[PDB]
RNA sequence: AAUCGAGAG
DNA sequence: ATACGCCTCTCTGCTTATCGGTAG
DNA sequence: CTACCGATAAGCAGATCTCTCGATTGCGTAT
């Protein structure tokens, strides 16, 4: 099964506002274990297993002078199959806000499934 | 220093079935001693007499073996009991 | 000695007799919801 | 005990009452050529003395208004005369168990 | 559209007492979808592994029970038989879910001391222990369009699956298949309610139907043509074959 | 529910009858006044709907 | 032979103990955030009905 | 203060002995119902796993439920069944003079 | 219609039309004692059906 | 502290000072 | 709704949960349908009259009990029966009401329904076959008094539920009167 | 949280 | 840019209008 | 004769098992 979920990190800022976030690391207190499931411009490595807990994306938001992840939430484990870069439709050089991640979840057959 | 009857109602737990006065005595009537009671006025020295009350009236009180009304949800039994405590009035 | 204090400090005195039952929540929500609506209900303790 | 034809006024059944300690009551012509005891899906009725209605209620712990109610109007207590307070007996006849009887009340 | 008022928040089913006092979410509950299984004896259930970790029943520990409830504290709560959470005499909840060997084994230890403080020298620590085979759980399958629509059943712990396994007998009382149907199970967590289902909500008591007295409970298809097939003229079997069969259903030693 | 919490008391009936204004100001906390369920600063103010008064909001201490 | 595509694990749940809803201090709903399940009309009047009142409770 | 205490209890008492059925005129049934039977079990099950004496010998057992069982058995169980009557009466049957099945 | 006299309001408040079963409910004044299941459980209540029936009193013996 | 387990449900006097 | 509180008391008659009575006996013969069902099988029970001795266990089952009053008002009942019901039912009389109207059922051997009786007396009289007529009438009577619906059974839920879940396997309306 | 759609028994 | 003000196909009962019967 | 009633005709209020996923939730004025 293939899930796919967009993580638009632009969904508190909005018509030409400052950036509040960007898609990495900052220099805060953060523990390294992050790095595992997370390369270093905090988007996660293609082909990594992600369970619940498990580090999605990184950010740093200047505001809160802090590191921020976004976290798997589901159950079911999954791989990581890609990680898309999305651009917005201004066409001044701002950063990436858009993220697309599809994840790869195996359905093999157990018992209590239909056929 | 007077003597003030009392009419209580307790909580006897399960494990005291075999002394339950005994058992009224050490859960309530001992942590009473010492404190300023709101309801008799002061502080206790001491108790003498406690008595019981029967959840079947027909027993007549010459009777050793009362029954206690038991809570729905618990093992704990309820019923009311007489004690004469020993205040020290201020 | 009857008396007893607010969060805002203004002490008044008022009946200890107040008891400890074992209700549902939902019970304590509907009576809200009745105050609400200008209704009151008096639950009788069995023992007083 | 008054029969009437066809029908009554409201100077005549104004007066029902009005006449204690005695009782009168009121039945047409039409409508009684059937008795409506002899229909077999009416139970036998027998009015209950005092004497066992206290009896009956002592055994159950009953107050007079725990019962079953029959009617004042309906035709079975016009039947018998049967005043307020007093029970009623009735033999059911049961598919299942038979015979039993049950004791409704008019009030 | 309209903004509710008060008496929108009480009046229909989705109001307060149809939707929160006639009937409740609950807790110590779960659901899967029920296979078939012919090994359980039909007064039991198969629960899956899955639910045997997170269901837990508390039991107070007594002389009778540091045998098995310290085991189970032991074992923590991952290994089953096993215990989650440890309650202890003045109301303190300890959870073993982050706790190492050396301090399960510590507190296993210290399960059943003497209290120094006299104010709950009446009362004994508790110990929510998984949901073991002695235990007795309460299945249900909507629409319970009858009283036997939900039942008592004892527990009997899988190693594998994660659906609850059903003989085939509670079929005529369910109404149920096993083509994806889902039953609902409850896990009492008191002592009256582990005798009510043992007693009186039990399945064995559920033989006929109070609808009209006609029974409820029997094998259904394949076991039917199987007795057709035995039980005829033409069978015989052989000494090996003839005890084979009586040991195979019997079992002396359940 | 725990076992070993026994209850003493028991709702042995109940009544329905009205919530007079006279006692509803005698069982009150606070008045409310003013319409500022959240002012600036994103805080309840003093007196409002969402006060102190009507008990702990987020990480407030109920003023009551 | 198909394989459909209803699989078992997105329909089995279990919660002991979790989060409640606010007014009601009652389990929350839906499988995905540890909400319990409902014991509704029907299922209270079949634990009526056997007279079970402990289990009811 | 106490003497309107003490009228209440004498009230109360009075309509407990009223409603007191004695044991020469209890015309319930003999035996122990399903619910009675099910209902003491489970109560003495709690009376054992909080610390009650048990009056039989386990054979090393560790069910609550099994000893209240066990004790039903032997006929040790010191509970009362007080068998409410639709108007408030009642009458106290004791285990031992109930037989079960 | 069939139930409008009915000592217990709650069941039928529980039941439907809760507004108009409530008004005259508290028009009149009802105490209700807690006897339908349905009130027993609004107010949380061991049930009266059942092993609700009876009560049990234990018997010590000292 | 204080619950049913060590304080009365509810205490009251039957006779004045005696 | 209306039946939820609807249960069979401590004096075998049913009633509402308040205290209002609704029938003095559950069906009029207090006999429980869970139960029912091989009471008139009369040839199960008296070929299997050993095993059901053995289960009902009159040894144990008679000191608490009245053998006597029951067995001989339902003698009288029936001689009266006999004697009369060759005429309507408005005009006969109740010198003698049913034997279950007096005697508590589960305390008084012997009163039972007055067509479980009548029907036991027929397959007595017209089949006789070795152990007495006698034991295996006490049996059957034992069996009766055991057979009884127990107090609290809530019989208003149970009819609730029969007369609805039957329902819904009715309500396919193929093929004037509804 | 309301609706809309899709489905499972 | 941004804060104020706002929008075509059911089925039981209980309860009321309306322009005339109905005993004294 | 006169209230006084009343058999129509007409208006109005409420219901019509459990479960899992996703997608989307509004617009005119005026500083
Ligand atoms: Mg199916």
């Amino acid at each position: 099964m293939y899930k796919t979920e967009k993580v638009d990190l632009a969904l508190n800022r909005n018509r030409g506002d400052p950036i509040t976030q960007h898609f990495g690391f900052g220099n805060d207190e953060w523990p390294k274990e992050w790095l595992e499931k997370l390369d270093e411009d905090g988007l996660p490595y293609i082909g990594t297993y992600v369970e619940e807990g498990d580090p999605i994306c990184a950010y740093f938001d200047d505001t809160l002078n802090k590191t921020k992840i976004k976290t798997y939430h589901s159950s079911e484990p999954a791989y990581i199959e890609e990680v898309n870069l999305i651009g917005d439709e201004s066409n001044k050089f701002q950063e990436l806000q858009t993220v697309s991640i599809k994840y790869r979840i195996r359905r093999t057959p157990q018992i209590g499934d239909k056929f | 220093i007077v003597r003030v009857p009392i009419a209580l109602y307790v909580s006897l737990a399960p494990m005291y079935l075999e002394n339950p006065l005994q058992g009224v005595m050490k859960q309530h009537l001992n942590p009473l001693v010492m404190k300023y009671n709101n309801k008799v006025g002061g502080v206790v020295l001491g108790y003498e007499g406690l008595k019981i009350l029967d959840a079947d009236p027909l027993s007549k009180e010459d009777t050793s073996e009362k029954l206690i009304k038991i809570t729905p949800d618990t093992p704990f039994g309820f019923t009311w009991c007489h004690v004469n405590l020993y205040v020290w009035q201020p | 000695s009857q008396i007893w204090e607010d969060g805002q400090g203004n002490k008044f005195v008022g009946g200890n007799e107040t008891t400890t039952v074992a209700i549902p929540f939902v019970l304590k929500y509907l009576d809200s919801e009745l105050s609400a609506m200008g209704i009151r209900l008096r639950y009788n303790v069995e023992p007083k | 005990i008054f029969v009437y034809q066809n029908n009554i006024t409201p100077s005549a059944m104004k007066l029902v009452p009005s006449i204690p300690p005695a009782t009168i009551e009121t039945f047409n012509e039409a409508a009684l050529v059937v008795n409506i005891t002899h229909h077999e899906l009416v139970p036998k009725h027998i009015r209950l003395s005092s004497d066992e209605k206290r009896e009956l209620l002592k055994r159950y712990r009953l107050k007079e208004s725990q019962l079953p109610r029959i009617q004042r109007a309906d035709p079975v207590a016009l039947y018998l005369g049967l005043k307020r307070g007093e029970v009623v007996k009735i033999i059911r006849k049961s598919e299942t168990s038979g015979r039993y009887a049950s004791y409704r009340i008019c009030m | 559209v309209p903004i509710p008022g008060v008496k929108q928040a009480l009046e229909k089913k989705e109001g307060l007492f149809r939707k929160h006092m006639m009937g409740k979410r609950v807790n110590y509950a779960a659901r899967s979808v029920i296979s078939p299984d012919p090994n359980i004896e039909t007064n039991e259930i198969g629960v899956p592994p899955v639910f045997a970790v997170k269901l837990t029943y508390p039991e107070p520990v007594t002389a009778y029970n540091i045998a098995e409830l310290r085991q189970a504290v032991i074992n923590g709560p991952d290994k089953w038989p096993g215990a989650t959470q440890i309650q202890n005499e003045d109301g303190s909840l300890v959870s073993l879910i982050g706790m190492s060997v050396e301090q399960r084994k510590a507190l296993a230890n210290q399960l059943l001391t003497p209290s120094s403080n006299v104010s709950t020298h009446t009362l004994n620590k508790k110990v929510y222990r998984h949901i073991k085979n002695r235990d007795v759980v309460l299945m249900n399958r909507q629409p319970t369009l009858h009283k036997a629509s939900m039942m008592g059943h004892k527990v009997r712990v899988l190693p594998n699956e994660k659906t609850l396994r059903l003989h085939y007998a509670n079929t005529g009382a369910y109404n149920a298949d096993f083509d994806g149907d889902e039953m609902n199970m409850h896990f009492p967590q008191n002592e009256n309610a582990r005798a009510e289902a043992l007693n009186l909500a039990n399945t064995d008591s559920q033989y006929l139907t109070p609808t009209s007295g006609s029974p409820v409970r029997g094998l259904i298809q394949d076991h039917i043509s199987a007795g057709v097939w035995l039980t005829s003229k033409d069978s015989f079997f052989t000494r090996e074959q003839y005890q084979q069969y009586i040991y195979g259903c019997i079992r002396p030693e359940d | 529910m725990d076992i070993s919490k026994p209850v003493g008391s028991e709702i042995t009936s109940v009544d329905f009858g009205i919530l007079t204004a006279k006692e509803i100001r005698n069982l009150s906390a606070k008045q409310i006044t003013n319409p500022t369920v959240l002012d600036n600063l994103g805080h309840p103010v003093s007196g409002g709907l969402y006060d102190l008064a009507l008990g702990a909001f987020l990480r407030n201490l109920c003023s009551t | 032979y198909q394989r459909l595509r209803h699989m078992v694990n997105d329909k089995f749940q279990v919660r002991s103990t979790g989060p409640v809803n606010s007014l009601t201090m009652q389990p929350v709903k839906g499988r995905k955030r540890h909400g319990g399940i409902r014991v509704g009309e029907m299922e209270r009047d079949a634990l009526i009905g056997h007279g079970t009142s402990f289990l009811l409770q | 203060g106490p003497e309107d205490f003490q009228q209440h209890e004498q009230i109360r008492r009075k309509t407990l002995k009223e409603k007191a059925i004695p044991k020469d005129q209890r015309a319930t049934t003999p035996y122990m119902t399903k619910y009675e039977r099910a209902r003491i079990l489970g109560t003495r099950a709690l009376q054992i796993s909080m610390n009650a004496p048990v009056f039989v010998d386990l054979e090393g057992e560790t069910d609550p439920l099994r000893i209240a069982m066990k004790e039903l058995a032997e006929k040790k169980i010191p509970l009362v069944i007080r068998r409410y009557l639709p108007d408030g009466s009642f009458e106290d049957w004791s285990v031992e003079e109930l037989i079960v099945d | 219609q069939g139930m409008e006299t009915s000592t217990s309001s709650f069941m039928k408040m529980s039941y439907e039309t809760t507004c108009q079963f409530l008004t005259k409910a508290v028009l009149d004044n009802e105490r209700e004692q807690l006897d339908s299941p349905s009130a027993r459980i609004v107010v949380g209540k061991l049930n009266n059906v059942g092993t609700g029936s009876f009560d049990v009193l234990a018997k010590v013996p000292n | 502290t204080a619950t049913t387990l060590n304080t009365p449900v509810v205490i009251h006097a039957t006779q004045l000072p005696q | 709704k209306q039946l939820e509180g609807v249960h069979v008391s401590y004096d075998n008659s049913i009633r509402d949960a308040d205290g209002t009575l609704v029938q003095f006996m559950y069906g009029g013969d207090a006999i429980d349908i869970t139960k029912e069902s091989h009471m008139t099988q009369f040839e199960f029970c008296l070929d299997n009259y050993y095993a059901l001795l053995k289960k009902y266990n009159p040894s144990a089952l008679i000191e608490h009990l009245d053998v006597e009053s029951a067995l001989k008002y339902s003698k009288k009942t029936l001689k009266y029966r006999k004697k009369h019901s060759k005429e309507p039912h408005y005009k006969q009389s109740v010198k003698y009401d049913p034997v279950l109207a007096k005697y508590n059922p589960a305390k008084y051997l012997g009163s039972v329904s007055e067509n479980f009786q009548d029907k036991l007396e027929s397959f007595l009289d017209k089949n006789s076959k070795g152990v007495n007529e006698k034991k295996f009438r006490a049996l059957m009577q034992l069996k009766y008094m055991r057979s009884l619906i127990n107090p609290g059974e809530a019989v208003g839920i149970i009819a609730s539920q029969s007369v609805g879940e039957p329902s819904t396997q009715m309500t396919l309306n193929t093929f004037n009167v509804t």
